[PDB]
């Protein structure tokens, strides 16, 4: 609905709602989560080298190739498997 | 504004255990590209004017 | 490998295919001197013949192919593939020969 | 109109240094990419390698230390030294000239290209027999 004469001034820095919004955001991202798996038994000695590629020397790899142990569905077994990671989520432990 | 990654890509499906679901990333089909995005040249220059003016 | 006269016959060469390739076909008569066929992947110089078909390097996963259509007796050469992948290190050596052996 | 001429001595005793001669027709050394080529019988011919002026010199890495490819301006020919020939080395051997080019699939200015490579003509060939 539109208004005549009436005259009100604002502000944007001290208004407030948008530190609940910011709140609201945040609380709906964790409300998301908890119904899906963690992923503890995945921090493991990963062995690993470089994906297939005809690399320049001075460059280097975005891609690392990456194989380890994960337990099967049995608690008997345990499997070797494999997979890819960028670098900026693997680093180095401290020949092999 | 554009932006793009155009290596293609497999999913693949490891269990963890009982009723556990986990996704790797598996063979790639294709050459090793990088991840760009494009704009375009006079329209942002024009804007760049607009916002000095 | 032989077919009949004025037929066309498939010739492959090499590792299946990674990423986007260029393929060089070379030929060689016996006993002469090596010769060229094609240098791009469908190309071929001037004061050369058609009818040689080769492969779109853009498919992925493939096997590179040589078809040869209205063949006759001086035909008759050893045939060499060379590949370049763009995945691949640099091959300094040749592919495999496949001899023709024409009726 | 162009035309080579391998030349060489052809029988070479064990770990002895080899050498190699082509000789042109027309088209002067400087214009051209260079190659050399090594072939036994029966097998696929081995790129030996490619070789021009302003460090365009790149090698087989097989080898890569006992064999050096060289040109000659003066004489206008193709020059090849070697350096302990053993009994691998039976074959016959080209010069040849080659046609590059680009293979462009991603991104230009990121190198998401390569050059390629063809020996448009061939010469005659040596057959260099490595013997004691
Ligand atoms: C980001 O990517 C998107 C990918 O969709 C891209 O949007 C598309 O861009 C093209 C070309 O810039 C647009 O095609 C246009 O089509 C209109 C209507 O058909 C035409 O007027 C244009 O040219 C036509 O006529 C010319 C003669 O005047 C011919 O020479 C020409 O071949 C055409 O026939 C023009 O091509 C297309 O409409 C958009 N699509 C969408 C959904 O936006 C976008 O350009 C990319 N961003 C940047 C900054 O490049
Ligand atoms: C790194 O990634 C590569 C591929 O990008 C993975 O290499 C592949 O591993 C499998 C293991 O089963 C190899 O399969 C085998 O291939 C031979 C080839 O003939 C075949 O005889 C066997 O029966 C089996 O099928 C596959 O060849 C191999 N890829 C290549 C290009 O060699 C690898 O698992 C990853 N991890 C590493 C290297 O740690
Ligand atoms: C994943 O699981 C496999 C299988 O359990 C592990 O393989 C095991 O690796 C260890 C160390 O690499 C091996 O120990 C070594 O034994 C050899 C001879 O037995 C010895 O020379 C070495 O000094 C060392 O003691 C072990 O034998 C080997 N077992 C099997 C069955 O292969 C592997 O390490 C696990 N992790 C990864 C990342 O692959
Ligand atoms: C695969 O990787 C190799 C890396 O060894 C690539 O070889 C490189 O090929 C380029 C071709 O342009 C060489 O560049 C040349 O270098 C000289 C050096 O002065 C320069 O003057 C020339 O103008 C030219 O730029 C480069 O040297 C060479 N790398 C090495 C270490 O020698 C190869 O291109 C890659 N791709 C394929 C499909 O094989
Ligand atoms: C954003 O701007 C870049 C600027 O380079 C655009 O890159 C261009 O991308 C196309 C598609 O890959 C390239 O075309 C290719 O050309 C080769 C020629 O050998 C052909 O064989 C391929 O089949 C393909 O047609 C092109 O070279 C490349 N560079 C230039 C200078 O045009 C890019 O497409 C733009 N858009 C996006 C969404 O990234
Ligand atoms: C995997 O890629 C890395 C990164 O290029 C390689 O590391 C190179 O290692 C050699 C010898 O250790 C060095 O001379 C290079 O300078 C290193 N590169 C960089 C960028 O530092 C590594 O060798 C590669 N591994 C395999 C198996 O290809
Ligand atoms: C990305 O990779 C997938 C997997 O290979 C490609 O999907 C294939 O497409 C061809 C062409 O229709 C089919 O013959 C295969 O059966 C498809 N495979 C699967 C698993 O669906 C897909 O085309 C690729 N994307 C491209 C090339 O843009
Ligand atoms: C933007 O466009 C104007 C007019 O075309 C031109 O004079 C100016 O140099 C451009 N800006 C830059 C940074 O080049």
């Amino acid at each position: 609905i539109h208004l005549e004469n009436v005259t009100e001034e604002f502000n944007m820095w001290k208004n407030n709602m948008v530190e609940q919004m910011h709140t609201d955001i945040i609380s709906l991202w964790d409300q998301s989560l908890k119904p899906c798996v963690k992923l503890t038994p995945l921090c493991v000695t990963l062995q690993c080298t470089n994906v297939t590629n005809n690399i320049t020397d001075d460059m280097r790899g975005e891609l690392k190739n990456c194989s380890f142990n994960m337990t099967t569905e049995l608690r008997d077994k345990k499997q070797k498997v494999y997979s890819l990671f960028y670098r900026l989520d693997v680093v180095q432990i401290n020949s092999n | 504004i554009n932006c793009t990654r155009p290596n293609n890509n497999t999913r693949k499906s490891i269990r963890i255990g009982p009723g556990q679901a986990f996704y790797a990333t598996g063979d790639i089909i294709g050459d090793i590209r990088q991840a760009h995005c494009n704009v375009s040249k006079a329209t942002w220059n024009e804007t760049l004017g607009k916002v000095v003016k | 490998v032989s077919v009949a006269p004025g037929q066309t016959a498939r010739i492959t060469c090499g590792e299946e295919s990674l990423g986007s390739r260029s393929v060089i076909w070379y030929q060689q008569r016996p006993g002469q001197a090596p010769s060229l066929i094609i240098y791009n992947n469908n190309d071929r110089p001037s004061g050369i013949p058609d009818r040689f078909s080769g492969s779109p390097g853009s498919t992925f996963g493939t096997t590179a192919t040589l078809t040869i259509t209205s063949v006759e007796a001086g035909d008759e050469a050893d045939y060499y593939c060379h590949i370049w992948d763009s995945r691949r290190p640099t091959n300094w050596v040749f592919g495999e020969g496949t001899t023709l052996i024409v009726l | 109109q162009v035309h080579l001429q391998e030349s060489g001595p052809g029988l070479v005793k064990p770990s002895e240094t080899l050498s190699l001669t082509c000789n042109v027709s027309g088209t002067l050394v400087r214009d051209n990419y260079w190659s050399w080529i090594r072939q036994p019988l029966g097998k696929q011919p081995e790129w030996i390698g490619y070789v021009h002026d302003s460090g365009d010199t790149n090698y087989n890495p097989s080898l890569k230390s006992r064999v050096h490819l060289s040109l000659d301006k003066s004489k206008n020919l193709v020059s090849l030294r070697l350096t302990g020939v053993t009994a691998a080395d039976s074959a016959i051997y080209y010069c040849a000239t080659t046609k590059h080019g680009r293979r462009i699939y991603g991104v230009v200015a990121f190198k998401e290209w390569f050059t390629y490579f063809y020996m448009d003509v061939w010469g005659k060939g040596t057959s260099v027999t490595v013997s004691s």
